[PDB]
C-alpha cells in the first residue's frame, strides 16, 4: 500500500476544530459514530448524507467489510486519541500495524465540496509548524508590532478600561472564531438562517474577501522552495576543498558507525598520567582517551546543551585527528554565495559553531568555486594541502536560476553551469476564470 | 592587476500612474 | 520514453556515432583502418582489473538538472575538462541506480529531477542498471577507490591496437601507432567524439544480456576503439609527425602505455591529474563491463 | 472616492534576479545589435553579462521595504520585535525573526493594492528588430522591459547558454511572448479600457 | 579553460612550524578552507627563465 | 572588391563583381571561419580569420604560426640545457615537464 | 623508544623522481607517484602508508621536504632520515625541553650539521588530582631516534 493508501484518520480536535462547524453551516445531519456493529450500508448513508465522507468513532473493535469499505472510500474516520489504534480495527489479514501510518496535513477543500466555505491550504499550517509556541501575552505583542508596522492606533484594545478595576487585558487568542447567537443562559446556538444574518454564516477568518483572494497568493510564495533559505544543521569533517559546488555535502564513508551525541559518552579518565576527555565507542564499550585512533564516527549531534569545551574541543579534535564525521543538526543558518573573486568576508572558529546560542541566526559563506580559472602552468607547486571542515547538510543554492554565464572552449558548457529553468520564460495566458497557466504541454 | 567580484539586481522603477490631459480615441 | 530495442538503443539512427575524417563524415571503424603500427622490444601483459567497489556515492537531492553525459564525455575526450570530480552529478546518478526513483535521463544526457514529460528519456530499468554500476564514477578519486590509473591501459591498448591473436593471448608487444593526417586529427577527433551519445552505448553495455549484447559488443566494437584511442592519445608519452612523400603521418607512441602526462600539448587533449583518476575509474568499470 | 486602490505603472514585482559577477570575464568579441533590439533585449543582457558566476531569485528587497519591517540583507525576510520574549530583550540575529520575517512576506502581499495602468511604450517597426526579438515581440512593449533570460536568445555570446535557451523555446511547452496581447478582457471598458501585457 | 592573468584570491595561508615536540590544540581552528603548509620559507623557485 | 557588391554605384562592376561571385569557383567570405586547427590550445587557442590580406603574407604568417604550433619546446628542454651549464651534481625543480 | 612501522607499511627508497609538480584540479600539486602501483599521489592526504628511507636530503626541492612532512602527518608516513648525525640530552620531568628541533631544519640542513635532540625521561612524571578535570590538548613527538 502507497503512503497515501490505507485508511484515513484524525484525531477530534482537528475534528472541532476544522470539520464540525462547516457541517453545522452546510445543514446536514451530524455524521454517525462508528461502533462495532456498523454495517458499509450505514455508512454510505451517512457519507451521502453528509457530502462529507466522515465518520467518528464511536466504540468496540471494526468488522471487517466496514474496514474495506473505509479504505475503498476513502472515508476519514476521527479517532478520540492514537493509543492502541489496531485494536479498534479488526485485523483480519494482521497487516494494519500501530506503527505502520503516514501523518499528512490534508486541506479541507479535498473533502468539502462547497467552496464558499473553505479560504486557505496547507500552507498556513506549515507556516504555524514554523511558529515558536506562544503565549497569549506574546501574541497581544505579535499583533500590537503588525499594527505598528502598519501604523494603526492599536492601544487599548482587546482590553476592559473599568473605571475602578483599571485597565484589563484579556487574550487576543481567537483562532477559527464565529460569530454566534447566544442562548440567554450565555451558551452559544447553532447559526440559524431564520434570525441570523448571512454575513454571519462563517466569518472567513475575518478578512475582506479580496485580501483573501491575495492571501492565497502570498501562501503560494511563502511555501515557494525558492524562498526557503534559513538552513538547518552542517557538517563538520576533515576534507581537501576540492568540490566547486556550494551544495557539496560530503558522504560518510564506509566504515564509520553512527553514533548519537550523549554525554555519557565523553567522561574523564585517567589515561598514561594524564586525566584525558576519554570518549567510549557505544558497539564495543571500549574507551579512547586520545583524539586519535578512535574508531571511524559518524557523530550526530541534536543538541550542544550542556557539552563542554573540553568535550566540544575533544570532539573537533576527533575530526580531525580522527576523521569523525560529525553532524551538527542544532544549528540554523543563512548562506551567502561567494564567487571565487570576493572569497570569504567571514571566518567561523570551530569554537563558534559548537558554542553559538540555540535559535541565533549562524550567517556562512560558501563558495561556488566554479567559476575559477586554471592555474598557470609555471606557477610554482604547492606544497601543502587546503583543507575545509562547514559542510552543508542539505542543498544550499535554492534561489540560484542560472549558474557559470561563461564559455568552455567557445562552445562546450562548464561542468555544473546552469541554465534557466523553462518557467523562468513561458508567460502562457490568462484562464477561462483569469488565472494565469502556462503554456500547454502535448497540443491536446 | 587583481580580479574583484562584483553584483547587481534589477532595479524597481515602478511610477505611481501619470495623468495625461490628452485622449487617444473619439 | 523511448522503449529499449532488443539490439540495444545504439541500433536506433539517432544515436549513430559517427567521426570527421579530414572533415567528411565516416563510421568509426574506417578510421580505425587508417591506423598502422609498428611493434617495439617492451611487451604490455594485462593483469585482471580488480573487481569495482560496491558503494555508490549516497543518493543526495540535489538543486538543478545534472547534464550527466556532457560531464562524462568531456571528462574523458573534452580539451582541459575541469571539475572532472565534483560530487553533485554522481549524487544524482545513484539517485537514478534506485528501483522506483522519480528521476528519469533524457536522450539528451539529462537527469530531471521530475517527472517532465515533453522531453523523451530513456527507459528507467536500463538507466538503473547504468546507474548501479556507473555512479561509481562518484568515487573516482576518494583515495579507496582509486582506479590503477597505469597497468589498465595495457587492456586499452589489447583493444585498440591488438591483434586477435595478441588479445586472445593476453599480451601485446607495445606498439607505436601512426597514420596519414590532417592537421589537428586529434583534436578534431576528439571534438567528433565529445558530441557522442556515449549514454546509449553505456546504458545499452549495462542493460543488455546475453546474445544481443554479445552482438553489441561485436557491432559496437569499433566505438569502443575509438573512445580507446581518444583517451590513448591524452595519455600517450610523445605525439609527432612525420613527413613522408608530402603526406605527413601523425605518430602517437605509445599505445597502451599511460605516461601520467600533465601539462597539455598541441597535439593532442591532455588530462590532469582529476581527469587520470576519472579516466582510469571509467576504464575499470567499463572493461569490468566489456569482459563478462 | 475612496483611494481603494493604487495606481502605478510599470509594476515592480515580488521577486527579482540578483547576480554575482566574476568580473575578470570578458568577451574578446563585442556585439553590435540594433538600437531598438538593444531598448528591448538590453536591461537582460546587462544583468546576465558573461562572467556572472551566479544568477538567484531574491524576495525583491525594493518592494517588500524597511517600512515593512522586513530586512532582507541576508537572503531571509528578518522580521524585528513580532515573535519575542516577553519580559527579557530578544536577541539580535534571532531565527525566530525568520518567521515573523514571512508574516510580513505574507501580511505585505496580503494588502498589497496595487492596480497597473499602462506606462510608456513602444512600437517598434519589425525591420528594426533582430528576427526572434520580433518573434517574441507582440506590437509594442513598455519601456521599462525588465530583464527575463528568454530574451538572451542569439544575444548572450556564451554558446551553451544560448543553445540551451533555444531549446526551451523552442519545444512546444514554453512560448516567451512580450508587450501587448489578445487578453478576454480586451475592449471591456471602465471609464478607460483594460488592455493585457 | 583559459589560464588566468589578473592575481587570483586566495584562501588564507596558515603556517604550521611541526617541531620535535607539540602540544597539538584544535580550539579555535579555521572552518573555511586554508592551505596548511609546514614551513617558513617557500618561494624557492627564482630563476626565471626567459 | 568583393565588398563592393550591391554596393558601387558603378553598375557594370557590381553586375560583374556579382557574376564572379555567383560562379561557384569563387566565394568571398570574411572573419571567422573553420579551421582544422579550432580548438588547438596554444597557451591561447588558435582560431581562423579570413582576412582582407595577400595571400604571400597570408601564406607566410601561417607557416609562422603552424611553426610555433609544432615546436613542442617543454620546460625540460630548457631544464636540460640549465644543467648542460651546471656543475655536474646540480638538481633542476620547479614546472611540470610537459 | 623508537616506534616501530606499523604492519602493511610499504618500504619506498626517496628519489628524487618520486616527486613532480603536476597539475591536479586547478592547482600545481607536488605529485608524488609510488613506486611499487605507479599510482600519483597529488596530495598528502590520501597517500599509500609509505615508510619512506632518505638515504641523502642533498639535491632535495624544499617543497619536497614540506610534501613529505606533510605526508607524514596527515597520511601517516613514516620517514627514515639517514644522513642526520645528532648528539641528545636526557632532560628530566621536572626541566622540561628547552631546545626544538623544527623539522625544516631536520630536513633541509648541509650534511654534517649536528643537531641536539632533546629527550624526556617520562618516568618521574607527576600522577594528576583523582578529581582535577581534564586538561585540553594533546602532546605530541614528531622526531624519534633510530637507535637507542
Amino acid at each position: 500500500d502507497d503512503l497515501d493508501e490505507g485508511i484515513r484518520m484524525t484525531t477530534y480536535d482537528q475534528y472541532l476544530s476544522h470539520i464540525r462547524e462547516r457541517l453545522h453551516i452546510t445543514n446536514v445531519p451530524d455524521p454517525i459514530y462508528i461502533t462495532g456493529a456498523s454495517t458499509p450500508d450505514q455508512i454510505a448513508a451517512s457519507v451521502q448524507a453528509t457530502h462529507v465522507a466522515v465518520v467518528l468513532y464511536q466504540s468496540g473493535v471494526i468488522n471487517g467489510p466496514a474496514s474495506t469499505y473505509l479504505r475503498e472510500n476513502e472515508v476519514l474516520v476521527v479517532m478520540p486519541d492514537y493509543y492502541d489504534v489496531v485494536s479498534r480495527f479488526a485485523n483480519a489479514n494482521l497487516q494494519m500495524n500501530n506503527n505502520r501510518y503516514h501523518e499528512s496535513v490534508l486541506e479541507i477543500a479535498d473533502i468539502f465540496d462547497q467552496a464558499d466555505f473553505i479560504q486557505t491550504s496547507d500552507a498556513v499550517r506549515q507556516l504555524r509548524a514554523l511558529m515558536p509556541t506562544l503565549s497569549t501575552s506574546q501574541i497581544r505583542h505579535a499583533i500590537e508590532r503588525i499594527a505598528q508596522i502598519t501604523d494603526v492606533d492599536s492601544t487599548d484594545y482587546g482590553k476592559l478600561t473599568l473605571r475602578f478595576l483599571g485597565t484589563l487585558t484579556r487574550s487576543l487568542k481567537m483562532q477559527n472564531a464565529q460569530i454566534r447567537r447566544i442562548r440567554p443562559d450565555g451558551t452559544v446556538l447553532r447559526y440559524d438562517d431564520q434570525i441570523d444574518i448571512e454575513a454571519f454564516r462563517w466569518s472567513r477568518y475575518f478578512l475582506d474577501e479580496l485580501q483573501l483572494r491575495r492571501l492565497s497568493v502570498g501562501l503560494r510564495l511563502i511555501t515557494n522552495p525558492r524562498i526557503a533559505r534559513r538552513f538547518n544543521g552542517v557538517r563538520i569533517m576533515y576534507l581537501t576543498d576540492d568540490d566547486p559546488d556550494p551544495d557539496f555535502v560530503p558522504d560518510v564513508p564506509e566504515g564509520y558507525v553512527a553514533v548519537q551525541y550523549a554525554h555519557r559518552l565523553f567522561s574523564s579518565s585517567l589515561a598514561n598520567k594524564r586525566n584525558r576527555v576519554t570518549y567510549t565507542h557505544p558497539p564495543t564499550g571500549m574507551a579512547y582517551p586520545s583524539p586519535t585512533g578512535r574508531p571511524h564516527v559518524h557523530m550526530t549531534i541534536n543538541e550542544r546543551a550542556g557539552m563542554s569545551k573540553l568535550v566540544a574541543d575533544n570532539i573537533i579534535a576527533s575530526v580531525i585527528k580522527s576523521n569523525w564525521v560529525v553532524d551538527i543538526l542544532d544549528i540554523e543558518y543563512t548562506a551567502e554565495v561567494m564567487t571565487p573573486s570576493e572569497g570569504y568576508t567571514q571566518h567561523v572558529d570551530a569554537e563558534s559553531i559548537m558554542t553559538a546560542p540555540k535559535g541565533k541566526l549562524f550567517h556562512l559563506q560558501f563558495m561556488d568555486g566554479l567559476l575559477r580559472p586554471e592555474p598557470s602552468a609555471f606557477d610554482p607547486p604547492a606544497s601543502g594541502e587546503d583543507m575545509r571542515l562547514i559542510y552543508p547538510l542539505q542543498p544550499i543554492s535554492v534561489a540560484r536560476s542560472m549558474r557559470a554565464i561563461v564559455n568552455h572552449n567557445e562552445v562546450d558548457r562548464p561542468r555544473g553551469a546552469v541554465a534557466p529553468s523553462s518557467y523562468e520564460m513561458d508567460t502562457g495566458t490568462l484562464s477561462r476564470n483569469g488565472d494565469l497557466l502556462y503554456s500547454p504541454v502535448a497540443n491536446g | 592587476k587583481i580580479a574583484t567580484a562584483s553584483s547587481a539586481r534589477q532595479a524597481d522603477v515602478e511610477k505611481p500612474a501619470d495623468v495625461t490631459f490628452t485622449i487617444e480615441n473619439v | 520514453m523511448l522503449q529499449q530495442p532488443t539490439g540495444g538503443y545504439t541500433t536506433l539512427e539517432q544515436f549513430a556515432f559517427t567521426i570527421r575524417n579530414d572533415g567528411t563524415n565516416a563510421t568509426p571503424t574506417q578510421f580505425l583502418q587508417l591506423l598502422s603500427y609498428e611493434a617495439t622490444e617492451n611487451e604490455l601483459v594485462k593483469k585482471t582489473i580488480p573487481t569495482p567497489e560496491t558503494h555508490l556515492p549516497s543518493a543526495r537531492n540535489v538543486p538543478g538538472n545534472v547534464y550527466i553525459e556532457d560531464a562524462i564525455t568531456q571528462a574523458l575526450f573534452g580539451i582541459s575538462a575541469q571539475n572532472v570530480n565534483a560530487h553533485g552529478y554522481f549524487s544524482r546518478l545513484s539517485a537514478l541506480a534506485l528501483p522506483n526513483t522519480s528521476a528519469r535521463l533524457g536522450l539528451d544526457g539529462v537527469i530531471y529531477n521530475s517527472e517532465t514529460i515533453n522531453i523523451p528519456f530513456y527507459d528507467p530499468a536500463a538507466v538503473a542498471n547504468f546507474a548501479a554500476t556507473y555512479a561509481k564514477l562518484g568515487n573516482a578519486s576518494t583515495p579507496r577507490y582509486r582506479a590503477d590509473m597505469i597497468d589498465i591501459y595495457a587492456h586499452v591498448g589489447l583493444e585498440l591496437a591488438g591483434t586477435d591473436a595478441e588479445r586472445a593471448a593476453g599480451v601485446m608487444p607495445v606498439k607505436r601507432a601512426k597514420f596519414d593526417s590532417w592537421e589537428g586529427s586529434l583534436i578534431s577527433l576528439s571534438r567528433d567524439v565529445v558530441n557522442w551519445k556515449i549514454l546509449a552505448f553505456l546504458i545499452d553495455l549495462c542493460s543488455l544480456e546475453g546474445e544481443a549484447l554479445r552482438a553489441f559488443k561485436t557491432r559496437n566494437r569499433d566505438v569502443f576503439r575509438m573512445m580507446l584511442f581518444i583517451m590513448s592519445t591524452a595519455v600517450a608519452a610523445n605525439v609527432v609527425n612525420r613527413k613522408v612523400t608530402k603526406r605527413v603521418d601523425r605518430v602517437l607512441e605509445y599505445i597502451g602505455v599511460n605516461s601520467m602526462r600533465t601539462a597539455g600539448r598541441t597535439a593532442t587533449i591532455t588530462y590532469d591529474l582529476s581527469r587520470h583518476e576519472f579516466a582510469a575509474k571509467f576504464l575499470q568499470l567499463t572493461f569490468t563491463r566489456w569482459n563478462a | 472616492l475612496s483611494d481603494d486602490f493604487k495606481q502605478i505603472s510599470d509594476p515592480k514585482g515580488y521577486l527579482t534576479y540578483s547576480v554575482k559577477y566574476e568580473d575578470q570575464f570578458t568577451k574578446k568579441d563585442k556585439l553590435r545589435a540594433s538600437e531598438a533590439d538593444d531598448r528591448i533585449v538590453g536591461p537582460t543582457v546587462n544583468l546576465f553579462k558573461y562572467g556572472a558566476a551566479v544568477v538567484n531569485i531574491d524576495l525583491n528587497r525594493d518592494f517588500f521595504d524597511t517600512a515593512t519591517g522586513i530586512d532582507l540583507t541576508k537572503g531571509i525576510p528578518l522580521v524585528q520585535d513580532l515573535l519575542v520574549p516577553i519580559g527579557v530583550t530578544a536577541g539580535a540575529e534571532q531565527s525566530a525573526e525568520y518567521v515573523s520575517g514571512l508574516l510580513m512576506v505574507l501580511f505585505k502581499v496580503m494588502t498589497d493594492n496595487r492596480l497597473v495602468i499602462v506606462g510608456e511604450t513602444t512600437t517598434p517597426m519589425s525591420n528594426t528588430l533582430s528576427t526572434v526579438v520580433n518573434n517574441v515581440l507582440r506590437t509594442t512593449y513598455h519601456n521599462n522591459v525588465g530583464v527575463n533570460p528568454a530574451l538572451l536568445r542569439d544575444f548572450t555570446q556564451v554558446n551553451w547558454l544560448n543553445r540551451d535557451i533555444t531549446n526551451m523555446l523552442q519545444q512546444a511547452g514554453t512560448k516567451y511572448g512580450l508587450g501587448l496581447t489578445e487578453t478576454r478582457l480586451d475592449y471591456v471598458r471602465l471609464v478607460k479600457t483594460i488592455v493585457g501585457h | 579553460d583559459d589560464v588566468g592573468i589578473m592575481q587570483q584570491k586566495k584562501p588564507p595561508t596558515v603556517v604550521q612550524s611541526r617541531t620535535d615536540v607539540f602540544n597539538e590544540q584544535f580550539a579555535n581552528e579555521a572552518l573555511h578552507p586554508t592551505t596548511k603548509v609546514i614551513f617558513n620559507g617557500l618561494d624557492v623557485n627564482t630563476e626565471v627563465q626567459p | 572588391p568583393a565588398l563592393l557588391r550591391d554596393f558601387t554605384q558603378v553598375n557594370w562592376l557590381n553586375r560583374d563583381i556579382t557574376n564572379m561571385l555567383q560562379q561557384a569557383g569563387t566565394k568571398y567570405g570574411l572573419g571567422l571561419t573553420e579551421t582544422r586547427l579550432d580548438y588547438v590550445r596554444l597557451v591561447k587557442t588558435i582560431v581562423g580569420h579570413a582576412l582582407n590580406i595577400d595571400h604571400f603574407a597570408a601564406s607566410v604568417l601561417n607557416i609562422n604560426l603552424r611553426a610555433l604550433m609544432e615546436a613542442n619546446v617543454t620546460a625540460d628542454d630548457r631544464i636540460k640545457a640549465l644543467q648542460a651549464h651546471s656543475m655536474i651534481s646540480t638538481q633542476f625543480h620547479g614546472p611540470n615537464q610537459g
